[PDB]
């Protein structure tokens, strides 16, 4: 940020780019090293009533695998999923 | 159940339960089981002579179409007599889904080595071969993948300790690394962590 | 939230090296985009499951 | 609070200090044994002991949620003081 | 929602044709790469000054361990070994006993400071905050067993950096 | 016919790399481990278990930590039932002893017996 | 008790297995000792190799021998091509490691083990 | 039209694709004929190849029956064509549709133990 | 890549290994003013990768 | 509550895409310039 103009010029024309907006070199415009001390929120589970643990037990939901086959007409063939979607191309920037 | 729990996925689950019947009565000269797990993951259990034939079909169906070899994988498990549990990930491109194929060996009987379906187990079985001890017949240069040269033992067995049974040091007599019966200046401490009360209700099995 | 972030995936022509180096640059080219989209889109609230 | 051995050893707040015809002192030659000389045994001897109007006091052991577990300790006895089982201060019923 | 990174068709009238024989010819695109070093060159480069200048920490950072004390010099550890239960790489080691006073106190707190992986794993399941890992990086020794530390060489860290610790715990205690 | 006959015992011994001082001079001890006593749980008493007999553990000279010299020292296995674990003892050529699984027996309970017209079984408070 | 074999059908092909790769092994210890520049004389590495065989000479099986052999392949093979250094061929060499008490006395004077 | 490139690499472009389905599809089931009609294999790529090879006929376009079959573009619907055909090839000599050679142990596949 | 890493180090107080994101979630709340210089450096990342 | 969130009318806008500016003459005022080189030195 102290560079002369003389040379802030020659480095903008050797780069070809406007140098200045964007230093990689940080200055006052970051953050401050102390900040006011912060008030994190509570989820959803802190709460006097309504708030059974059974009723939200997500570990306890989790079941055993289903055996769908075990060894102790015109139906359709099946695929695991529907075919996948052919991806479409970018509005953005193509290159196209 | 909103906020914490997984949200379960129901079509998923019926998808991959038709695909499980449509492969298990496709091939039932191999198919053993069909399980699909509560979050959704099909596992197709087969008899080990069916390894080419299921992995080759599960390539090459037109309704499969599972081009990929995600992961190769074996799991020691020593209470079985064939304690070793072969799990190939496999993952089709064309329906975006996922299948898992498991088979299983003791320590003498080879499975078919399945580089012939897909290439990338080159390496995969070759680590079964080095970490387990699984020979798989008809590998092109079947050889340890990861261990010292000279290394005895097979080491993601869980009979095999955690630190080994030899250990090495620069020796200045001999000048050379020389390999000695492992000591530890501090022993791993084993911690006896399970608690004494049932935590899944729904996993329990029957008593005897 | 992948499916809430709007990105694009860069795709080669010819297999090579120069193409995947052409990918690795367009990749950060969306990630610093998806950095964007979620230093916008960062919602309030806790920051681990209120399962204790 | 250190005191030092006949060999001219410091012992440590545990209580540790090597034998005379212990080699292992051989590690401090042109060396140093590091102790500790604040002991925390005859530090928290020097608190007053805090005389309360209630029963039961209650000890974080000061700073809120920078202390110990908040506990309660009765004090009933007034033979005896009740000592908080994290920090070590003690309180006692002042009647 | 892809895009094609290198499917460009060049053009083939004489214009662009002659532009691609200038830059094959006349080294276009190598002057470009020259400028754009020419060009850091004129920069200010980024080289801070150490060990005078030091490099940007955070309050959270996790550097050499430390037992702490109360404000009244008694040691937080009562001893009840959940850091070497959590500890990742097994590092620390504790024997307790009740001391002279009965209290509740450690006569071992070793922490194997080659085994210790800086997670901080220790400081966050200590529920009394009694070992920490303090902001000191600079600590390297000349012999191994110098980075063995038992608890004299801990509590001298603490009694060494407690005046900068209490205020890092101070900043990123409600964060945690 | 692509399956040959083999009726020797089975014995992976020279293919597990163990040396011979951990195979023929080591103890197994297969038992369901007790349940501990400042517990009433019993989720640790449904498994057998493998471990081996302890060794020597001394005392490091620098910092008084427990050095070991056995690789065996933290082998635990885990097996559903006893023959499995004895099969797995046998295969591995380990010298193994077999302590068989303890059951509480089942108790008579009653809580009228508290409160017997002429029976010792009173209890004095409750 | 029908197993599947590896390459075996009984112990007669098995022990022609062996002993080729034996025969490999006795070629390939000059060469062993040339090229890794051994202090060892070729017919002490013979002797090891001699001592590696008969170490495993009490096995029964035709699977378990067939893994011998294989792992015999591919040991010569890390030998051959020169994968393993002088220090993985001298670890069949247990030199630095003091001789253990073998007698019942001497293992009472020096500690536990039996 | 003569689509440039597939897009993918080492895929070439097909010149005549509905032809070469064509050709491709009768195989299979010139193939698939040879398994017995029980086998759900022979029912189900019937069926199938049934499906898409009345889409290839239906169809005059390239682009709509890549649109309609579904499977990308038309090379590696052309090559899933020539995939399948050694599949069935395979499912002759491997003969899967046989009853289960052998049952697993009692507590093979039991997780957990 | 450095000033990245004091992104890891304000956030979790390791430059490399944060042991961050954990099962149930991340450890630790980012702290105040850690978006101002994400952005701060998305903002000029895009001219890096140009000149690269 | 204070927690770490983005501003009210959120961030500006980031640069994302190829920025590679176009500089030159061109290929036929190049070898114009060249030849006008070769022409001055050889008078
Ligand atoms: C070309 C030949 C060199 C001419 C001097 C020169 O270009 O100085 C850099 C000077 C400042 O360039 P800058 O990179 O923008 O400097 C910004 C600094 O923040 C401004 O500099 P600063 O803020 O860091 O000021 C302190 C600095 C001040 O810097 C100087 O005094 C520059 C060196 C002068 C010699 O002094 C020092 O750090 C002491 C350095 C002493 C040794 C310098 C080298 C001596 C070489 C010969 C022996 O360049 C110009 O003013 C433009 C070019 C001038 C060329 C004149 C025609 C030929
Ligand atoms: C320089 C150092 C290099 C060291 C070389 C290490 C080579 C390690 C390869 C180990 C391969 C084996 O030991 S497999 C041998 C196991 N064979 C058996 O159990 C079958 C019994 N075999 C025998 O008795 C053999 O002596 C014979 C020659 C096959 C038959 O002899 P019997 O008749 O009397
Ligand atoms: S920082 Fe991690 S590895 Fe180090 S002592 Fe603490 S818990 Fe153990
Ligand atoms: S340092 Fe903390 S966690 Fe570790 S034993 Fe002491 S009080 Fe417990
Ligand atoms: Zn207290």
């Amino acid at each position: 940020a102290s560079a002369t103009r003389l040379i802030q010029g020659l480095r903008n024309w050797a780069s070809g780019r406007d140098l200045q907006a964007k230093l990689q070199l940080r200055y006052q415009e970051i953050s401050k090293r102390t900040q006011p001390p912060p008030k994190l929120p509570v989820g959803p589970s802190h709460r006097l009533s309504n708030n059974y643990y059974c009723a939200r037990d997500g570990r306890r939901e989790a079941m055993p695998p289903s055996i769908v086959m075990s060894s102790q007409s015109e139906k359709k063939a099946v695929s695991p999923a529907p075919p996948i979607k052919r991806w479409e191309l970018s509005q953005d920037e193509p290159y196209l | 159940t909103r906020p914490t729990v997984r949200p379960r996925n129901d079509v998923a689950h019926k998808q991959l339960s038709a695909f499980g019947e449509y492969v298990a009565e496709i091939l039932p000269k191999y198919v053993q089981q069909v399980q699909v797990s509560c979050f959704s993951e099909l596992e197709i259990c087969i008899h080990p002579d069916g390894v080419i034939p299921v992995l080759t079909f599960l390539r090459d169906h037109s309704n499969a179409q599972f081009k990929s070899l995600a992961d190769l994988t074996a799991v020691d498990i020593p209470t079985r007599q064939n304690r070793f549990e072969i799990v190939y990930n496999l993952l089709s491109l064309r329906f975006n889904s996922r299948i898992r194929v498991k088979t299983y060996t003791d320590e003498l009987t080879p499975v078919e080595s399945s580089v012939s379906v897909y290439k990338a187990a080159n390496w995969y079985e070759r680590e079964i071969w080095d970490m387990f001890g699984v020979f798989f017949a008809n590998h092109p240069d079947l050889r340890r993948i990861l261990t010292d040269y000279g290394f005895e033992g097979h080491p993601f067995r869980k009979d095999f300790p955690l630190s080994g049974y030899v250990e090495l040091r620069y020796d200045d007599e001999v000048k050379r690394v020389v390999a000695e019966p492992v000591e530890l200046a501090q022993e791993f401490r084993k911690f006896d962590l399970n608690s004494p009360w049932e935590a899944f209700p729904a996993y329990r099995q029957p008593p005897e | 939230v992948y499916d809430q972030v709007e990105f694009d995936v860069p795709i080669g022509s010819r297999g090579d090296c120069y193409d995947r180096y052409l990918c690795r640059v367009e990749e950060m080219r969306q990630s610093i985009r998806i950095i964007s989209q979620c230093l916008n889109k960062m919602p309030p609230g806790e920051i681990k499951v209120d399962d204790a | 609070g250190v005191r030092t051995s006949p060999t001219g050893e410091k012992v440590t707040h545990t209580g540790q200090v090597y034998d005379d015809e212990d080699y292992r002192r051989v590690r401090f030659v042109g060396r140093q044994k590091e102790v500790n000389e604040n002991f925390a045994i005859d530090l928290i001897a020097e608190q007053p002991v805090s005389q309360v109007g209630s029963r039961v006091i209650s000890c974080d052991g000061g700073g809120g949620a920078l202390g110990h577990p908040r506990v309660y300790i009765n004090l009933d006895k007034e033979t005896k003081t009740g000592t908080c089982g994290y920090c070590g201060l003690q309180f006692r019923q002042q009647h | 929602t892809y895009k094609y990174v290198n499917l460009r068709e060049p053009s083939m009238d004489m214009k662009s044709v002659t532009d691609r024989a200038a830059q094959t010819l006349l080294w276009t695109e190598l002057i470009r790469g020259l400028g754009m070093t020419l060009s850091y060159l004129f920069r200010e480069p980024a080289t801070i000054n150490y060990p005078f200048e030091k490099g940007p920490l955070s309050p959270r950072f996790r550097g050499e361990h430390a037992l702490r004390r109360y404000p009244s010099g008694e040691e937080r550890c009562i001893a009840c070994k959940l850091c070497e239960a959590v500890c990742p790489a097994q590092a620390i080691t504790i024997e307790a006993e009740p001391r002279a006073d009965g209290s509740r106190r450690t006569t071992r707190y070793d922490i194997d400071m080659t085994k210790c992986i800086y997670c901080g794993f220790c400081q966050e399941a200590c529920p009394v905050d009694a070992i920490v890992e303090g902001p000191n990086f600079e600590f390297s020794t000349e012999t191994h067993e110098e980075l063995l530390y038992n608890k004299e060489k801990l509590l001298n860290n603490g009694d060494k950096w407690e005046a900068e610790i209490a205020a890092n715990i101070q900043a990123d205690y409600l964060y945690r | 016919t692509q399956l040959i006959t083999v009726d020797e015992k089975l014995d992976i011994t020279t293919l597990t790399g163990v040396p011979e001082e951990h195979i023929k001079t080591r103890k197994a001890r297969i038992f369901v481990p007790a349940r501990n006593n400042m517990q009433s749980g019993v989720n640790n008493t449904k498994k057998w278990k493998m471990e081996f007999d302890t060794r020597e553990r001394w005392e490091n000279p620098l910092m008084g930590w427990a050095s070991t010299a056995d690789p065996l020292s933290n082998l635990v296995l885990t097996f559903s039932t006893k023959e499995d674990a004895i099969a797995f003892a046998e295969k591995n050529g380990w010298s193994y002893d077999v302590e068989e699984r303890k059951v509480p027996k089942p108790k008579s309970k009653s809580y009228g017996a508290n409160f017997s017209w002429n029976k010792r079984t009173r209890v004095s408070t409750k | 008790t029908s197993v599947k074999p590896i390459f075996s059908r009984d112990m007669n092909e098995a022990k022609r297995r062996v002993r080729e790769l034996y025969r490999a092994w006795y070629r390939e210890v000059p060469n062993t000792v040339h090229l890794f520049q051994l202090d060892i004389s070729v017919k002490q590495g013979r002797d090891k190799v001699r001592e590696m065989f008969k170490k495993n000479a009490h096995v029964t099986d035709p699977r378990v021998v067939d893994l011998l052999v294989i792992k015999g392949k591919m040991e010569l093979e890390e030998t051959i091509n020169v994968w393993k250094q002088r220090t993985h061929v001298m670890r069949f060499f247990h030199e630095t490691e003091a001789p253990r008490p073998k007698d019942f006395l001497s293992k009472f004077y020096v500690g536990h083990d039996p | 039209l003569l689509k440039k490139t597939t897009g993918l690499v080492g895929l070439a472009v097909c010149e005549t694709p509905h032809e070469r389905l064509k050709i491709l599809y009768t195989k299979i089931l010139d193939v698939l004929g040879h398994i017995p009609k029980n086998a759900a294999y022979r029912k189900y790529t019937e069926q199938i190849t049934n499906e898409k090879l009345s889409i290839v006929k239906a169809e005059p376009d390239v682009k709509k029956l890549e649109e309609q079959l579904q499977g990308g573009q038309i090379e590696e619907v052309i090559l899933q064509a020539e995939n399948e055909l050694s599949l069935a090839r395979k499912m002759i000599q491997w003969k899967p549709w046989e009853p289960l050679v052998e049952e697993p142990p009692a507590s093979q596949w039991k997780w957990p133990i | 890549r450095e000033k990245m890493f004091e992104f890891y180090e304000r956030v979790s107080g390791a430059r490399m290994h944060a042991a961050y994101v954990r099962p149930g979630g991340v450890h630790q709340d980012l702290p105040l003013g850690l978006m101002d210089d994400i952005y701060e450096f998305s903002k000029n990342f895009s001219l890096r990768i140009d000149e690269l | 509550v204070k927690q770490d969130m983005p501003p009210v009318g959120g961030y500006g806008p980031i640069d994302y895409k190829r920025n590679l500016p176009r500089r030159g003459l061109s290929g036929y005022s190049m070898f114009a310039v060249g030849i006008g080189a070769l022409l001055f030195g050889y008078w």
